């Protein structure tokens, strides 16, 4: 009944391989998400997914690796680490630069009641 | 705990690297599969040993291994935009009975499009060949692009409405080849139903030729017309198609095929306007003083949204006021005089067909 | 030669400072920072990259979609630069040196003066 | 092509044109001006071409796999056709009636 404090060990020694490996972000990318499994033609199980990537390159990939189907349907910025290609988190959001924000400011300094 | 661990496990599954995707182009022998990436080079290589060739065909789309880039797994189709143009939804249904007119308007979009689906027999009894598409245009009135998002979620069935803005894709403008990829799936998913906004601006004449950004929108002609003008049947799509106005077009869509009937808005008849009003007066509630051919006889020659909108402006500049119900008397005055104001802008709305 | 003599002797020295900050490669401009430790950066040459910082960088003194260097292999901070376009159309239209002082005048007086009032007063 | 002895100038299927002497065995025959030439996995050494080939896209039929529309139905382009009558028939199954005329078949 111990071993619950050596799995918890366990579990952070392998969180801290989650730690070196994400397997980090880096590379921006995005999805393409299916469902599948194998059965032949023995049987096995399974499942596969689809990535884009900033070269444009695109991947077949079984399930990611690290969180799961559970979001989303394709959407941006899934991290990702060259040969690893596994997501591990999907950050929020959108884009670009001026483009994103034309024009973000405080307010104008002064106001209507002057004129 | 365990749970924790068990995606750990997870993890220890992960670090093998996803294969690459690729699409079987054709075959040689059993050790050698003309095969190419999705960046161009061409590769022949082995399969796995599970599978059959009659898994796999000629021209599909499957995934290689990183390294011996062998044959091993695959999905025969796949696609980015399909279903993220399916999910606009339209309140209505009962938006059919909201549109106010017009009846051959309304009824007859519904011999145009629904029963081509239901009984195509009835189109083999007489002999008659069924209607694959429809046009609106204008704008004289207006409507084309409620009545489209209306019939949507009241005709049922299977409907994707095509985005008519981002086509252009910047970068390479070949997407005519998505109208394709589009259609793919169109006679996958068979039946569906399609409207398009905005035909015109794609439309585009190359009437006396210029610059560049022209040729690239011609070019995503070619493939529409072609894939119009088929060597394929597309009877289970419903091509649906409004726009600002039906003139420049060009004559290769103006014909039957591509354009396969012709249907429009005008001014809506204040007789019609009577009706139109009630379901712009229905959601409002004031108090029960009420003549609607009043602010029909008043306000005159105008559109459902504009009545509605100024209507609904009126008992927001009547509420201005601070009280709560308001009598026709303020909308007899602002309904009035605000759209005076809207119809000094109705200038130059009177277009070609 | 002279000044060619000495011009070839330092490459030792150059080859030398070469090895550190020769791989600053490319100029590149952020995208968004969620919180302390993460950045992601966007490239002219299709790379983007959701990546972290060189430690001589600090956080606030640094602009959203700003042009920095970095060491595209850990794909660090190295040091934002400031310059974005534009080409030497710039460097034509933007001018410099002097020439042609008020003397040349050819007597006017103050239409000259009622608009140097404006710019030079 | 085959610049000279032993070696030739070839692009790979990612487009780029290179110098590599050939494989020793096959020289010549097979190799022709124009075909697809498998590239070493590391070098881009020219080997060998395809049969030749199962090629890569289209590849013809679309009428035993469907569809095909009857033309006799409509009788008005009859003078229309006047010219793919003369313009498709002979000069495909013939090509030696061109060599007795005296007159070339037009590609028009």
């Amino acid at each position: 009944t111990h071993e619950l404090q050596a799995m918890k060990d366990k579990i952070k020694e392998n969180s801290e391989k989650i730690k070196v490996n994400k397997t980090l972000p880096y590379l921006v990318s995005n999805v393409i998400e299916l469902l599948d499994v194998d059965p032949n033609d023995s049987q096995r199980k399974g499942k596969c997914a689809v990535i884009k990537t900033s070269t444009r390159q695109t991947y077949f990939l079984p399930v990611i690796g690290l969180v799961d189907a559970e979001k989303l349907k394709p959407g941006d910025l899934v991290g990702v680490n060259k040969d690893s290609y596994l997501i591990l988190e999907t950050l929020p959001t959108e884009y670009d630069s001026r483009v994103k924000a034309m024009e973000v400011d405080e307010r104008p300094t002064e106001q209507y009641s002057d004129i | 705990t365990k749970q924790y661990e068990k995606s750990e496990n997870d993890l220890k599954a992960l670090q093998s690297v996803g294969q690459i995707v690729g699409e079987v182009l054709k075959q040689l022998t059993e050790e050698k599969f003309i095969v190419k990436a999705t960046n161009g080079p061409r590769y022949v290589v082995g399969c796995r040993r599970q599978l059959d060739k009659s898994k796999l065909k000629p021209g599909t789309r499957v995934a290689l291994d990183m390294t011996t880039l062998t044959i091993m797994r695959y999905l025969p189709r796949e696609v980015d935009p399909l279903v993220y143009n399916m999910s606009h939804e339209d309140p209505g249904n009962v938006s059919y009975s909201e549109i106010g007119g017009l009846s051959e308007q309304i009824r007859e979009l519904r011999e145009v499009i629904e029963l081509p689906l239901t009984n195509p027999e009835l189109f083999q009894r007489v002999g008659i060949i069924p209607p694959k598409g429809c046009l609106l245009y204008g704008p004289p009135g207006t409507g084309k692009t409620l009545l489209a998002r209306a019939v949507a979620s009241q005709l049922d069935c299977n409907f994707l409405k095509v985005v008519s803005s981002s086509i252009v894709d910047k970068y390479i403008g070949e997407s005519a080849r998505l109208i394709r990829e589009m259609f793919n799936y169109a006679r996958d998913h068979q039946p569906c139903i399609i409207f398009m906004d905005e035909i015109d601006a794609i439309g585009g004449r190359r009437f006396s030729e210029g610059t560049s950004a022209d040729r690239e929108i011609q070019r995503t002609l070619m493939e529409l017309l072609n894939q119009m003008d088929g060597f394929d049947t597309l009877h289970r799509v419903k091509m649906i198609m409004a726009t600002n106005r039906p003139d420049t077009l060009d004559p290769a869509l103006l014909r039957p095929g591509r354009l396969d009937r012709k249907i429009h808005i005008d001014l809506p008849n204040e007789q019609a306007r009577l009706d139109i009003l009630k379901i712009h007066a229905g959601p409002i509630t004031k108090h029960g003083e009420i003549d609607y051919e009043a602010i029909v006889k008043l306000s005159d020659g105008f559109n459902g949204a504009d009545l509605r909108n100024v209507c609904t402006e009126a008992g927001m500049f009547a509420i201005r006021a601070d009280h709560d119900f308001v009598v026709q008397e303020d909308f007899m005055k602002a309904v009035r005089k605000v759209a005076d104001s809207k119809k000094l802008e109705s200038k130059l709305d009177y277009k070609p067909v | 030669a002279p000044p060619a003599l000495w011009d070839l002797a330092a490459d030792k020295q150059t080859l030398q400072s070469e090895q550190p900050l020769q791989v600053a490669r490319c100029t590149k401009i952020i995208n968004a920072d969620s919180e302390d430790p993460k950045y992601i950066i966007n490239v002219k040459q299709f790379a983007k990259f959701v990546v972290d910082l060189s430690d001589q960088v600090a956080p606030t003194d640094i602009e959203e979609g700003m042009r920095v260097g970095v060491d595209r292999n850990k794909y660090q901070i190295h040091i934002p630069l400031p310059p974005k376009i534009d080409p030497t159309v710039t460097m034509m239209q933007v001018e410099e040196k002097p020439d042609v002082t008020y003397s040349d005048v050819g007597g006017c007086k103050e239409q000259i003066e009622k608009l140097r009032e404006v710019v030079e007063t | 092509e085959a610049v000279d002895q032993n070696t030739a100038i070839v692009g790979s299927t990612t487009g780029s044109n290179y110098y590599v002497r050939i494989l020793s065995t096959i020289d010549r025959e097979l190799l022709k001006p124009n075909a697809s030439v498998a590239l070493h996995k590391h070098s881009n050494a020219l080997v060998d071409v395809l049969p030749p080939e199962a090629d890569s896209s289209i590849m013809m039929l679309t009428s035993d796999q469907k569809p095909d529309v009857m033309y006799a139905d409509i009788g008005g382009m009859d003078i229309q056709k006047q010219e793919v009558r003369e313009a498709v028939e002979l000069p495909l199954t013939h090509f030696e009636l061109y060599k007795q005329i005296g007159i070339d078949p037009p590609r028009g």
